[PDB]
């Protein structure tokens, strides 16, 4: 009962935080004219201790809009965004559970929230264009707790409507 | 100043005019210079390529 929706309130609440650590800095590692670490808005030398904003966008029209995607950040901060409000959807469900239905949307929400930062990974991986940050992997485990809290967050609303479906006879 | 010249000097009408010229040794023409074509990033349209 509330042992399960503890966890996936942990869960959210982790893969949040491992969001915006990935977010934050260390998101991918690339050797410079000497290797240097880059967060998706400045690159950082491992002469050695100083920072630059390095996302300049310039140096057919889809390598453009690609360009305008991988500027910015569009996919990932948005998908943060979406996935603060499935965690304030999540908290005000938890408490004062008055209508039975703000769950399924919540983790609709939730789950189009992990397809879209999956996307957001998938146009990073594909802007590379040599190693790998640890922020990247800490971003991928936090999809993976993000893909496990969905399947319990549905898991719960469906034992919740077999038990309002059983009741209600 | 000079006696004879043997450089690359364009044989045009006017210089014909106050000095002499032999046949020509190497004829050439305008061409077109563009850069090598590398490979490109081709991206959505390999899907149906
Ligand atoms: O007598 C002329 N002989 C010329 C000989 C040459 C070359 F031999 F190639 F060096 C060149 N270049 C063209 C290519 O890049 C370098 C310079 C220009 C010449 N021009 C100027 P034009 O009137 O624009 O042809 C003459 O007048």
């Amino acid at each position: 009962r509330g042992v399960q929706m503890l966890l996936t309130t942990v869960g959210a609440f982790a893969a949040f935080s491992l969001m915006t650590i990935a977010v934050g800095t260390d998101y991918w590692l690339y050797s410079r004219g000497v290797m240097t670490h880059s967060g998706l808005w400045r690159t950082c030398c491992l002469f050695k201790g100083l920072c630059k904003q390095i996302d300049h966008f310039p140096e057919d029209t889809a390598e453009y809009f690609l360009r305008a995607v991988r500027a910015s950040s569009i996919f990932p901060i948005l998908s943060v965004i979406l996935l603060f409000m499935g965690g304030l959807c999540i908290a005000a469900s938890e408490f004062y559970k008055t209508r039975h239905n703000i769950i399924l949307s919540a983790g609709i929400f939730f789950v189009s929230a992990g397809l879209s930062n999956i996307i957001g990974i998938i146009v990073y991986i594909s802007a590379n264009a040599y190693s790998y940050g640890w922020s990247f992997y800490f971003g991928a485990l936090s999809f993976i707790i993000a893909e496990m809290v969905g399947v319990l967050a549905v898991h719960m609303f469906i034992d919740r409507h077999k038990q309002l479906r059983a009741t209600a006879r | 100043k000079a006696d004879i010249a043997i450089a690359p000097l364009t044989i045009t009408l006017v210089r014909e005019e106050v000095i002499d010229f032999s046949k020509p040794f190497m004829s050439l023409g305008i061409s077109i210079m563009i850069k090598k074509p590398q490979k490109s990033k081709p991206g959505v349209f390999s899907f149906l390529d």
